[PDB]
Parts: structure tokens; C-alpha cells; sequence
DNA sequence: ATCAATATCCACCTGCAGATTCTACCAAAAGTGTATTTGGAAACTGCTCCATCAAAAGGCATGTTCAGCTGAACCAGCTGAACATGCCTTTTGATGAGCAGTTTCCAAATACACTTTTGGTAGAATCTGCAGGTGGATATTGAT
DNA sequence: ATCAATATCCACCTGCAGATTCTACCAAAAGTGTATTTGGAAACTGCTCCATCAAAAGGCATGTTCAGCTGGTTCAGCTGAACATGCCTTTTGATGGAGCAGTTTCCAAATACACTTTTGGTAGAATCTGCAGGTGGATATTGAT
């Protein structure tokens, strides 16, 4: 009867398993794997766009926050298609206010 | 290519004086290149700061040194050069000029605040400005002998016009900030052109513009201007800006430029700035080169060299480089007979002359 | 001799761990070594994680409070929540 | 057949090296590790509990520990002209780290 | 009374990670006072490109192994492998992972056998 | 009207190094090692008790808090003194309501 | 109607370090929504403890090397020399700070001289 | 003039520099070949410090690569760097 | 006495050792170090500018950083069986702490 | 083993470049008075864990044994150490302009209150990879 | 008169633990509004950063000698890896109890917010004085006899 609700990523991942290969599975515990992966970058770049926001004295976490977030954790050419998918995801919303 | 050919040509009258001019300033950049040997340099005690040449004598050039003194130096005599020792702390000669009436004195503009007229045996004649206060001094100076006008600038913005024998009705502040240069054009008699810190060239008519700063034009550019310089002809403004640019006016649309040359010429702070300028019987362009690691260089070589380009094509035609001289050459002003240059480096006066003519008996 | 429950870390147990590892031959004097170093290893995590517990109020160490001990050594372990 | 198959020594070493790399089930009896954790637990506090994921957590992470520190002490070992893992390895592999505690 | 019928902010994004979820975890969790618009969207996007790399060196691996079900162990081969995600999860450790094959050269023995009897 | 003001831990370190020994001085490089030495170790302490905060789904910092903190972060037994001090001086806050 | 005079939570609580300004910087910092009244003066003293403890070892350090005035170096050797203090800032430089000296006994001079042909 | 003194870049941190840095360590006895994989070893450093360093920079949107930006490159890597602020 | 008194390998090693291990001067020249850093600058971005005290703090932290490298590759260098250092040493000592080398 | 060049330890003696020590003040702290939350007591359920029983059965403690490894002892050959000396290269003091560092505003942005509805999930029915079990089929490493 | 213990490795087949998909519910997320707030653009300004040419003072790049470390080559001896055996500790099941980790509800200390009064750091001058740098000796290091 009583019961909680867990909110995961769980649903998620799997759609974007079921894009770049649809007839493929993944088991419960590479769920757990990726949802504790997801849940640490979250964390991560959060915690440098906050520093980031801080730092320069500002009180809002913007787009450039995060951007820059991104740019000082990954590495190497990570980054730049990470960043390039950003870009393209904030100008889509935007432009379809 | 046609060397000879054209000359003769010429004399048939089929070729107008132009093209004549043409030719003789190829001529001119023929020999160029065996103008390359120093013929003589001098040494005294800081940085050289001014650069004037006897408007008569060829023989005959004027230096000024960072701490405020004055060298006049005929090359040829060996007549222990005149010396004017100065206070050496701040009476760098920031601008020298020659008084057109009498050779022997010369309009001198000091950091000191003091644009004077002095004889060059040393006794000081009359001092035509001084706004004291220290942290005011006078940085530009030009004077017009057809008008008997003596212009001077301050640290300011704030510039003074005088005659010949004072009677300054002017100080009326024009930029915000130092004005570096003021030039009296050589054809007209009126209308002077400024260039300041600002970032901004003024063009004024002195005998028409009294309305709280009333200019016909102002040219914008993107960094600090050093210097606004006219074609002895007067119908160019030459204006050298202090990163790399060097814009041509003309008489026709003073607001835009005839072309932008590429140079770099960096700012220092113990550096003199550098001043590109006309040479007198032709459309050169003299100026020194100060290399860069950030600036656009095609050639593999990067060297200190005086470029000459050409007023209207706005390419480079000659370059002059001897090692053992490979400071940077900061000013550059041309014999008015147009065969010998003085160039004012570091410490050292440059005079890149050649052998003379055909031996007598 | 007292077991302490520290030979309960059988020599096979530590023969298999080293094998994994990429080595080819064991000294005899590697097994007390492993031994102390897993201890003190075992005796940080267990520290911090009962700290953790002990301020939450509780009895039981959590799988979630494991993993938060785990972080702070710069050890993040992912599969068990996060 | 005076005697019987006898692998020289190395072979059977090489064997279990590729055996062990290619699984992932863990090396460490259950048991012994949860009477060990139980025992340190009472140590810093008495009538403690533990989640079996708890337990599981310990063991996972004190697996990759030593491996991470057997990988270690291998490259030491190669280092000094032999293949033997002895103490001083050890000792210098959580040197360098940093791990001296 | 318009009540236009509700897209998430996730397909106007076209991205498949939610970001109203994203957006709230930012607001309750005291990173900042204020968070944007923009914020939300731009990490959902690189959470899911990072979570679409991941998963599709991982499908990658288990083709090779005739498996069709992601397991742990896939996911350690993925990310040590590449060096720039080896890079990113350096100081992690994958539950039930095992590690890469690796002998030292020094370790593999002669190899002289061949028939020669 | 402008006035700079850069707050910092000079004084206070000052005071504790006449207390704690009078006849010493300190070098200005000194005091700002000192002074950074300060803020990492209130960055962490502070930073660890808004972690403990959030795990318990807690929206305080309480002393509780900082104890905790103080446990997880300093070694050995710089941790128990630490913890004496701290209880003391809460104790004596206290009492003097 | 009384207005007692203002004394500060310092003096209260007999630390020399700021309690007001701590509870400040907890507020702006956001650590979290609300900041306990005892968590204040409980951090100052942590401070002030850790303090004392590090120039008390950098004013003998200074005694011993015959100096009135603690320079940078006579940090590090305090730091350096106490084992929970080195623990507590092991992954930190000082400002010219130098090293221990420290030299490994087998670079030593050999002086087990003995019988030679 | 074309100086580029060994390479105009790590080939300009002298010999005896690298030696006295050693022997600050505690280094005896230096092999012949131990200098240039140092230079590459603080390039490599160098390189990585400078790239957070520069990001910093020009989040903030300026011209100047202030000390505290190092300082927090170096605390991103975990080599925190005391007495230049914080 | 005619030959000229010469002091035996190592015992100037030792010496420079003290001396540098009881000194704070750094040793890397400021001039070196400054074009160095604005060298890699310029890979980064154009027209930078950098305050002397922030190259002056990676002068120390680079320092800092070499000291501690020489250190543990002294370390292992003693492992060998060596007094030399040897780009192997380097090269394992990075490998053992978490570099990529 | 005397001795004979250095280095380093001392030990006075200035003077100046930073440190202490006076100020004024204003921004931040402290003192009342309400509002408004936390979080902690107190009472539940029922979920997970302690044990504790069987029975294996799979692992390990346990002795031979001998094959390869690890550590000595010299040994030749070379390569870093040490000094010697001119020659760079770094270091540093001469009296402009850029831009980091603060103020001050809005227009744009985000937040804060209710409302509608909808993807989120509690758990329940299905499918179904593949773990595990036979069987060959080679394959490697070690014995004429 | 190099094949054999053990392994690896593939091919196939079957049932079920354990993923997938599917009902339903309802807690957050949108949507529509009204209210704060505050990021970036003018504006300024005062510290400080860019990098040349003399001049100079020190380090150092370049060549000898040559002491000693150091890979290499033999050699014992030791010792641990391999294998055979029989006990025995550890897994799978259990079956309950039950301790207490979560889940509701209530309200009273606790802290926020807000103003208004107060005084404690802090930015400048003043001046006070460790000690860095000299000057000399006295002693210990070190070394080839």
C-alpha cells in the first residue's frame, strides 16, 4: 500500500538507447550505472557553473554559466560536440518561443 | 625596364609633367637600394625625441634627446656639432622646428611646458606658452610662415594658437584627451588638422571656426592617432595611428579614407612615437617598422626596416635594413632636396646619404 | 593463534585478487601486507560511513551512506544509488 | 608415463591471469568480509546494522582498491629487474600516491 | 480562457532528458538564487549526448560479444577504452566491471614451439 | 563617493598570535597564508554541512551540522580537540542566555 | 526603553574570531536555506582552534631558528612537521614555502668502510 | 634576428636550472637524458593550468589573466596554491 | 702539492643538495618562465595579458610541482637499486600517481 | 696519520624597508518586535535483518618437490661529475596609455500564486535472452 | 617413431528470472497572470602592464680529465608454484520475530525579516625596528699524502 515515488532517469536513458540502437537491451543494474553516471555529471557541472556564478559576483546561473561548466570538465574534443548539441538545443527553444 | 626611354620621350612634349613625375620617382626608388650604407651617426646622451631638417641647408639637421638637449649637426664639417646641454629630467624636446625667418633659432616644445623660441647658441629669445602646474605640458608644435602662426597643444586637449609675436587668441579645448599632433598645411594658410588621443582627427579653419569647438570634419579611427601629416602639396592628409594603420585623406571627402596600410608600429612608453612622412618632391611614404608577434607578416624575414610605399597604390616598394643598426627607427624625415635621410634611433641619428657626384681636378 | 577475522582474507582469496591485478609471481610476505592495507582501507570507509549514519538518527549503515564515504576518498562508486 | 602432466611453473599463472581478467564475479567469500566489516563497525560503534547493499558496496570498492594497488605494485616490480611482488613494492606503490595515512 | 495545449519543454528542445525536472533539481538544491531559462535545456542536452556516447560504445561492445543486453561489465569496456571518457571517469569505479585484459610483456614467456620432433 | 573595502582575517589571526605567543611577529606574506588558509578551511567545512543538509532532506545548518562536519573533514585527534572547543564555546554561548 | 549595551556575540562566546561575520558569509554562500543560531559560533571556534594550533607550531618553528618574525618557510616546516596538520593540507604549496630537508640515507657519503685489497 | 635560443621555448630553462630544481629534491647523480623529458613534463603541466586559467579569463570577458584565476585553474586540479588570495 | 686540490665526484651533490633544500629563492629565471607561459598563451587566445603576480604564482606551482615529481622519482630510482635518475623513473612515477605518462 | 685548502659556523654593527602603531568613519553588526516556519515528540505499519536451522560441495589447509627466480661477486666500459674560462643572457632604472575595478540604471528576465492536465510512476501480465547443460572440435603447452 | 591434460571454443537446446509492456493513479509541470531584481551597457579613473636600449653582473655553455656506477656475466640456494587429499566453512534454501526505517500529524521553540541605533574593522599616515648584508675570525670537512 504505502509506498514512496523514486524519481530516476531510468525511462530516459533507455529512449535514448532505444535511438542509437534500437534492438538492443540494457540490464538493470547497467540502469543503476548510468543513472548514478547522470546523477554525477549533474552534479559536476552544477557545482562549477554555481563556483562560476560566485565567482564573478552573480546571482544567476545563465546558459554562459553552463557553457563554461562544460568547457572545464570534459576533455579533449568532448567538449567541443557537447557544447556544439547545447548550442543547437538553446537556439531550437529559443527560437520556437 | 625603359629607363632611359622615357625621359626623351618626354621632351618631345608628348608626356605631361606627371608621367614625368612618375618616372624621375622610379628613378628615385631605382637608386634606393644603393642608399643602403650609413654614411655617419652620432651619439649623445638619452633617446632621441625630435627630428627637424634645415629648410635651406642640405646639410644641416636637428636632433633633440629625452632629457633636453639639442644637437645641430652639419654633416661634412667635423665643426664639433653644437650642443645645448638640457636638465635631463623632463625637457625632452617633444616637437623641433626651425624658425623660417631665421635659421639660428628654432621653435622648440618641451615636457617642460614651455614652447620657446631659442637661438641655437643657446640663449633663449621668448617663451610663447607655459600652463605650469606640472601635470600640463605641451606635446605638439607646427608653425606657418605664410600666416606668421605658431600653434602649439597641451597634455589635456586643450590647444594654443600664437603669432609670431604672441597675441594667442585660442586655448579652447578640443579634444578630451593629450593632442599629439597639429599640422598647418603648406597650400592653404588656414585650416589645420589635429590628431589626438581621442581616437578622433580634427580638421579646423583657423580664420573661420571660433564656435566652442566648430569643426568642418571629424574622422574617427580606432586607436590613438600620433601623427596628421600634409603632402607638401597639401592635398593629403597622412595620419599614423598607433597599433597598425596609416590612413591617406584627401581634399575631396576629408571624412573618408583613400587606403588603409597595413604597418606595425606598436605604442611604448619608452619608445618615441612613430611618425610615417612625405617626402618632398615625390608621392613617397616614409615610416619605420616595429615587428610584431601578433601582426600579419608573409615573409620570413621580420626586421627592423624603414618601408616606402607609394601615396596612392598603397604598396610597399623598397626597404632599407644595414645590421648594425637593427634598433627601431623611429623617426624618419627626408632631406628637403630629397636625396639624403635621417633616420632617429635609439641613442643614434642615421643619415642613409650617398657618395657625391663626378671628382674636379 | 586468534583468527581476528582477518585471515578470513584467505591467501587463494588474495592469490586471485593479485591475479586480476596482472601479476605472475606472489612473495610470501605480500599476503600480512594486503592484509594491514585492506584493514586500514576497511577502517576509513567504515568510519566515515557510521559517522554519516550516526548524524542521520539510525541503526542501519545504508547502501547510500557506503557510497557517500566512498566519495569523499575519491573513491565514487556507481550501482548503488547516487 | 613415469610422471604424470606436470605444467611448468608460469603456465598455470598466465592461465588464471587471463580467467580472472575475463570475469567479473567478485573474488572475496561473503561471509568473511561481512563478519570483518561487523567486527570493525563494533569497533567505532556498538549494535550497528548493515544493508546487504551496504555490504555488497564495501566489498566492490575494496576489490577495485587492490587490484587498482596490484596493478600498481606490478609496474613497481617490472621496474626492478624481476617478476616477483614483494613488500617493498607495496610500500612504494602507496608512497608515490600519496597513501602513507 | 486559452489553455493552449501543453508541449513539454523538452520537445520544443527536441531533446529526449526532461527539462522541467533538470530546472527543479537547479531551483531545490542551492546552487544559485536564480536559475534561467536557458540553463535547464543546455544541461539536459549534454547529459544526453554524454548518456548517447556512453550507450552507443557500450552497444558496440556487446555486438562483439554476441550479447544483445547492455550488462555492467560492457559499460567498463566502453569507457576505458576511450581515451577521452577514461579521462572524464578517471576516479570512478563501475560496479561488477572487472577490468581490461593487460599482461606485461615481461610476464609472457619464450616463445619458442614449434614441431620439431 | 567610492570606497574600497576588502574584508579579510588579518586582525583576528593577529590576536590569537599575541595569545598564543607574545613576543612574535608576523610577515605580511604570512598574513595571507594565513588568511587563505582560513577560507579553505571554512570553504570545506561549510560546504560539507549544506551536503549533510541535503542528504537528510534537512533545510538548517545547525551545530549538529558543523560537528559532523568537523568529524568527517579533520584527522586524528586534532578532531577531537576541535570538537571540545567547539562544545565549549556553544555551551558557554548558551549559558549566557 | 532599555536598549542594554550592545555586546558583541564574540565576547559571548570568548573567541576571537568573528561570529557575526561567519553567520554573514553562511547566509550570502548559500550553504543552505537557513542557518542555525549555534552553527556560527561553532565554526568560529573551529577556526580559531585550528589557528592557534598551526602558529603555536610556527612560533617555535621561528624560536628554533633564532627569528622573532614568522615567514612563509617557518609555516611549512610547521606544516610539514606534525603529521594530522600535514594530513589536513597535504595537497596544498605554500608561497615560498621550500621542502623539508630531507635527504635518502643511501645518497649519504658511505662511511661502512672496511677491510679494502 | 632569428635567436629562437635552442628552441625560443622550454629549450631556454638552462641545464643548471633543471639540476638545482633536482637538487632540491634531494637528486644526487642526474642521467644525460633527464632534461628534455622534463621540459616535456612541464609543458604538459604548464598547457593544462593556462587552458583553465585562460577559460576563466574569458568567461568574465577580460583582457588580463588575473592571479586568482591561476589559483583557481590549480584548486580545479587539486593543487591548491596558498598566499595569492582566495 | 703541486696538484690542484680537486674535490671527488659527489661530494659538490650533496652540498648543492643542502644548500638548495635549506633556501626559498626560485630557481627558474623570471625572464625564461614569462616568455614560456605567454608562448602558450597565445595557442589559447590572441592579445592576453598576464599580471606579474599571476606568472609569478605559476612559477611556484610549476616548481612545486617538479620538486615533488623529482622526489618520488628519486624514490624510485633507490627501488632500482640506482643513485641515477632516469627518464623510466619519470616516466613510472607519472604512471603510479594518475598522469598520463 | 700529520697537515692544507676551502666552507660554515659563528659573532658584532648598521639602516632601511616593511611592520606596528595612531586615527575617522561608515558599513555592518546588535537589539526589539512580529511572522512564520522547522523539526522533533509521539503514534503507527510492515520491510529488512538478524539467527540458525540442512545439506552439501566447493574451497582451502595441507605436505612433496624441484625449476626458475632472486640475490651475490668481479668486471670493463663508459658517462656524469668537477673545474676553467670567456661569453652570453638576465636584471634593472630611465617623469603612456589600457583596462580592471566600481556606480548607476532600466528592459529584460526570472520568480511567485493559483489552475489544468498531463507524463511520471505505485504494481501486474506477459515475453523472452541466455545461463546452464550436452556434445564435439579443436588448441595450447608440455613430454623422447 | 612431438602428441596429451587441460583448456578453450564453439554449436545447439530448454525454461525461467527478470526485462518489457501495460493497466491505472495523481504529483509536478505547464499556463496564465502579476512582482521583484538584476545583468550588461554607459561612465570614469586610478593602478599597472606592455616590453627597448644601455649598462652591468652573474650563470653558464663549452671543453678537458677521470672516478665510480652500472649493465653484463656467471653462479649457488631457496622458495614458491603446481598438484593431490580430506576436512569443513560457506553457500542456498528456511521461518519466522521484530527492530526500527519510513510514514503520518501537531505545535512550540527557532529563525527570518525589518527597522533603528551603535561601534569595530579598515584605509591611510607615523614611526619603530628585525634583520640582510656586510665585516672579521674559529673551527669542521675533506683529502693525498
Amino acid at each position: 500500500r504505502k509506498r514512496s515515488r523514486k524519481e530516476s532517469y531510468s525511462i530516459y536513458v533507455y529512449k535514448v538507447l532505444k535511438q542509437v540502437h534500437p534492438d538492443t537491451g540494457i540490464s538493470s543494474k547497467a540502469m543503476g550505472i548510468m543513472n548514478s553516471f547522470v546523477n554525477d555529471i549533474f552534479e559536476r557541472i552544477a557545482g562549477e557553473a554555481s563556483r562560476l556564478a560566485h565567482y564573478n559576483k552573480r546571482s544567476t546561473i545563465t546558459s554562459r554559466e553552463i557553457q563554461t561548466a562544460v568547457r572545464l570538465l570534459l576533455p579533449g574534443e568532448l567538449a567541443k560536440h557537447a557544447v556544439s548539441e547545447g548550442t543547437k538545443a538553446v537556439t531550437k527553444y529559443t527560437s520556437a518561443k | 625596364r625603359s629607363i632611359v626611354r622615357t625621359l626623351h620621350q618626354h621632351k618631345l612634349g608628348r608626356a605631361s609633367w606627371p608621367s614625368v613625375q612618375q618616372g624621375l620617382q622610379q628613378s628615385f626608388l631605382h637608386t634606393l637600394d644603393s642608399y643602403r650604407i650609413l654614411q655617419k651617426a652620432a651619439p649623445f646622451d638619452r633617446r632621441a625625441t625630435s627630428l627637424a631638417w634645415h629648410p635651406t641647408h642640405p646639410s644641416t639637421v636637428a636632433v633633440g634627446s629625452k632629457g633636453g638637449d639639442i644637437m645641430l649637426w652639419n654633416f661634412g664639417i667635423k665643426d664639433k656639432p653644437t650642443f645645448i646641454k638640457g636638465i635631463g629630467a623632463g625637457g625632452s624636446i617633444t616637437g623641433l622646428k626651425f624658425n623660417p625667418l631665421n635659421t639660428n633659432q628654432f621653435y622648440a616644445s618641451s615636457m617642460e611646458g614651455t614652447t620657446r623660441l631659442q637661438d641655437f647658441k643657446g640663449n633663449i629669445l621668448r617663451v610663447f606658452a607655459s600652463s605650469d602646474t606640472i601635470n600640463i605640458w605641451f606635446c605638439s608644435l607646427d608653425v606657418s610662415a605664410s600666416s606668421r602662426m605658431v600653434v602649439t597643444g597641451d597634455n589635456v586637449g586643450n590647444v594654443i594658437l600664437l603669432n609670431m609675436d604672441g597675441k594667442e587668441l585660442w586655448n579652447l579645448r578640443m579634444h578630451k584627451k593629450k593632442v599629439t599632433h597639429v599640422a598647418l598645411n603648406p597650400c592653404c594658410d588656414w585650416f589645420l588638422a589635429t590628431a589626438s588621443v581621442d581616437q578622433t582627427v580634427k580638421i579646423w579653419d583657423l580664420r573661420q571656426v571660433r564656435g566652442k569647438a566648430s569643426f568642418l570634419y571629424s574622422l574617427p579611427h580606432r586607436h590613438p592617432v600620433n601623427a596628421a601629416c600634409f603632402s607638401p602639396d597639401g592635398a593629403r592628409l597622412l595620419t599614423t595611428d598607433q597599433k597598425s594603420e596609416i590612413r591617406v585623406y584627401s581634399a575631396s571627402q576629408w571624412d573618408c579614407p583613400l587606403g588603409l596600410i597595413p604597418h606595425p608600429h606598436r605604442h611604448f612608453q619608452h619608445l618615441t612615437p612613430i611618425k610615417a612622412a612625405w617626402h618632398p618632391r615625390y608621392n613617397l611614404i616614409v615610416v619605420g617598422r616595429y615587428p610584431d608577434p601578433n601582426f600579419k607578416s608573409c615573409t620570413p624575414y621580420e626586421l627592423r626596416t624603414i618601408d616606402v610605399f607609394d601615396g596612392n597604390s598603397g604598396k610597399m616598394m623598397c626597404q632599407l635594413y644595414d645590421p648594425e643598426s637593427s634598433g627601431i627607427s623611429s623617426l624618419n624625415e627626408f632631406n628637403p632636396m630629397g636625396d639624403t635621410l635621417a633616420s632617429a634611433m635609439g641613442y643614434h641619428i642615421l643619415i642613409w646619404s650617398q657618395e657625391e657626384a663626378r671628382t674636379r681636378k | 593463534v586468534l583468527r581476528d577475522n582477518i585471515q578470513g582474507i584467505t591467501k587463494p582469496a588474495i592469490r586471485r585478487l593479485a591475479r586480476r591485478g596482472g601479476v605472475k609471481r606472489i612473495s610470501g610476505l605480500i599476503y600480512e601486507e594486503t592484509r594491514g592495507v585492506l584493514k586500514v582501507f576497511l577502517e576509513n570507509v567504515i568510519r566515515d560511513a557510521v559517522t554519516y549514519t550516526e548524524h542521520a538518527k539510525r541503526k542501519t549503515v545504508t547502501a547510500m551512506d557506503v557510497v557517500y564515504a566512498l566519495k569523499r576518498q575519491g573513491r565514487t562508486l556507481y550501482g548503488f544509488g547516487g | 608415463v613415469k610422471k604424470p602432466h606436470r605444467y611448468r611453473p608460469g603456465t598455470v599463472a598466465l592461465r588464471e591471469i587471463r580467467r580472472y581478467q575475463k570475469s567479473t564475479e567478485l573474488l572475496i567469500r561473503k561471509l568473511p568480509f561481512q563478519r570483518l566489516v561487523r567486527e570493525i563497525a563494533q569497533d567505532f560503534k556498538t549494535d550497528l546494522r548493515f544493508q546487504s547493499s551496504a555490504v555488497m558496496a564495501l566489498q566492490e570498492a575494496c576489490e577495485a582498491y587492490l587490484v587498482g594497488l596490484f596493478e600498481d605494485t606490478n609496474l613497481c616490480a617490472i621496474h626492478a629487474k624481476r617478476v616477483t611482488i614483494m613488500p617493498k613494492d607495496i610500500q612504494l606503490a602507496r608512497r608515490i600516491r600519496g597513501e602513507r595515512a | 480562457k486559452a489553455r493552449a495545449k501543453a508541449k513539454t519543454r523538452s520537445s520544443r528542445a527536441g531533446l529526449q532528458f526532461p527539462v522541467g525536472r533538470v530546472h527543479r533539481l537547479l531551483r531545490k538544491g542551492n546552487y544559485s538564487e536564480r536559475v534561467g531559462a536557458g540553463a535547464p535545456v543546455y544541461l539536459a542536452a549534454v547529459l544526453e549526448y554524454l548518456t548517447a556516447e556512453i550507450l552507443e560504445l557500450a552497444g558496440n561492445a556487446a555486438r562483439d560479444n554476441k550479447k544483445t543486453r547492455i550488462i555492467p561489465r560492457h559499460l567498463q569496456l566502453a569507457i576505458r577504452n576511450d581515451e577521452e571518457l577514461n579521462k572524464l571517469l578517471g576516479r570512478v569505479t563501475i560496479a561488477q566491471g572487472g577490468v581490461l585484459p593487460n599482461i606485461q610483456a615481461v610476464l609472457l614467456p619464450k616463445k619458442t614451439e614449434s614441431h620439431h620432433k
